[PDB]
């Protein structure tokens, strides 16, 4: 099994930026593509960004640029910037999970990170 | 439809043949041809080639600069020569013509038709 | 005088999987073929719409570079014309499909005995990918009256399985390495020539 939670949360300032880092430790890894989604009440998931094996991340017009990842050596780097009250949301991870077949036949699904506005 | 190689017969030392290799079929065009040494029961391996272009050619590192390769479109008939035999350049000779029509620089097997017969020689 | 960025690609430690093949773009760089097939000895070189003598005074406006591994038996779906489980469902291509293709083995570098599943692809999806097209989603493809849950095995299909690579498994059987240069001739500012 692969363990991929990073961190329960924090909060956030008007127009923060937060550097998360992945913790990459678990079981074997490989290089499988990631996606990074968003939650909320009132909307269902939504396609935030996807990002390759180190090739390019594809992000959506409202997160484009304000939010990138990079991948390099089977690690991920966020950068996020210009966080704004609309940005109260829950962050969701989509990996890709294989030797899962004898006891939890389930992806990799991430604990959903919930992110509020607060001073 | 298959493919013809007449001659044979064994050489010594100080001896030469032309291995006439011919393509029954009329496409000769689309086939890229490519040559490979053959071996009882071991790696097959790799021989120069004549490039599609006709003017320029391939070096291969078993064998290299000892085959006088040319390309015929008359009657597809290709003389592979035989010059300054050794050990090393001394094994059962093959003429496979490659069904593909493609630039050809492949030095792997996965993309040959069949061996059917080969040839080689016999030395004291 | 600038270094062209190949280097890195022609000799990365790790490559990426099928499904996520990197791309990487190269543009506004000046390389040599002479010290490039001096010091790089490829295994299977393939160029469709130029020929490999042509590039010397070429001025290649951009290049694309697309790296990806590949079985050997599989060698022969990546070709314009061809149907097949790596062209459709994991990757298609223009079937006019123009540029080079180089190909070469890491049996004796990558001969990492037991468990060699560092290699994963895609066994099937609902539908045909289209050209230069391609997705990363876990999406179950149930196709049938199993329940949508994600079981590996007889009467439920994995979207995604690990290659059976082994070094002491047969020459078909054994990875490839893809390198291809995508060559855009298009109506834009010339940037890469000798």
């Amino acid at each position: 099994h692969v363990q991929l939670v990073e961190s329960g949360g924090g909060l956030v300032q008007a127009g923060g930026s937060l550097r998360l880092s992945c913790a990459a430790s678990g079981s074997i890894f490989s290089s499988n593509a990631m996606s990074w989604y968003r939650q909320a009440p009132g909307k269902q998931r939504e396609l935030v960004a996807s990002i390759t094996s180190g090739g390019n991340a594809d992000y959506a017009d409202s997160v484009k640029g304000r939010f990138t990842i990079s991948r390099d050596k089977n690690t991920v780097y966020p950068e996020m910037s210009s966080l704004k009250p609309a940005d109260t949301a829950v962050y969701y991870c989509h990996a890709v999970g294989q030797e899962a077949s004898a006891y939890a036949p389930r992806a990799y699904w991430g604990q959903g990170t919930q992110v509020t506005v607060s001073s | 439809v298959q493919l013809v190689e007449s001659g044979g017969g064994l050489v010594q030392a100080g001896g030469s043949l032309r291995l006439s290799c011919a393509v029954s079929g009329r496409t000769f065009s689309t086939y890229g041809m490519a040559w490979f040494r053959q071996a009882p029961g071991k790696e097959r391996d790799f021989v120069a080639t004549i490039t599609r272009s006709g003017e320029t050619t391939l070096y291969a590192d078993s064998v290299k600069g000892r085959f006088t390769i040319s390309r015929d479109n008359a009657k597809n008939t290709v003389y592979l020569q035989m010059n300054s035999l050794k050990i090393e350049d001394t094994a059962v000779y093959y003429c496979a013509v490659r069904r593909d029509s493609s630039w050809g620089y492949s030095r792997d097997l996965f993309e040959y038709d069949y061996w059917g017969q080969g040839t080689q020689v016999t030395v004291s | 005088t600038n270094l062209c960025p190949f280097g890195e690609v022609f000799n990365a430690t790790r490559f990426a999987s099928v499904y996520a093949w990197n791309r990487k773009r190269i543009s506004n760089c000046v390389a040599d073929y002479s010290v490039l097939y001096n010091s790089a000895s490829f295994s299977t070189f393939k160029c469709y719409g130029v020929s490999p003598t042509k590039l010397n005074d070429l001025c290649f406006t951009n290049v694309y570079a697309d790296s990806f591994v590949i079985r050997g038996d599989e060698v022969r779906q990546i070709a314009p014309g061809q149907t097949g489980k790596i062209a459709d469902y994991n990757y298609k291509l223009p079937d006019d499909f123009t540029g080079c293709v180089i190909a070469w083995n890491s049996n004796n570098l990558d001969s990492k005995v037991g468990g060699n599943y560092n290699y994963l692809y895609r066994l099937f999806r609902k539908s045909n990918l289209k050209p230069f097209e391609r997705d990363i989603s876990t999406e179950i493809y149930q196709a049938g009256s199993t329940p949508c849950n994600g079981v590996e095995g007889f009467n439920c299909y994995f979207p995604l399985q690990s290659y059976g690579f082994q070094p002491t498994n047969g020459v078909g059987y054994q990875p490839y390495r893809v390198v291809v240069l995508s060559f855009e001739l298009l109506h834009a500012p010339a940037t890469v020539c000798g």
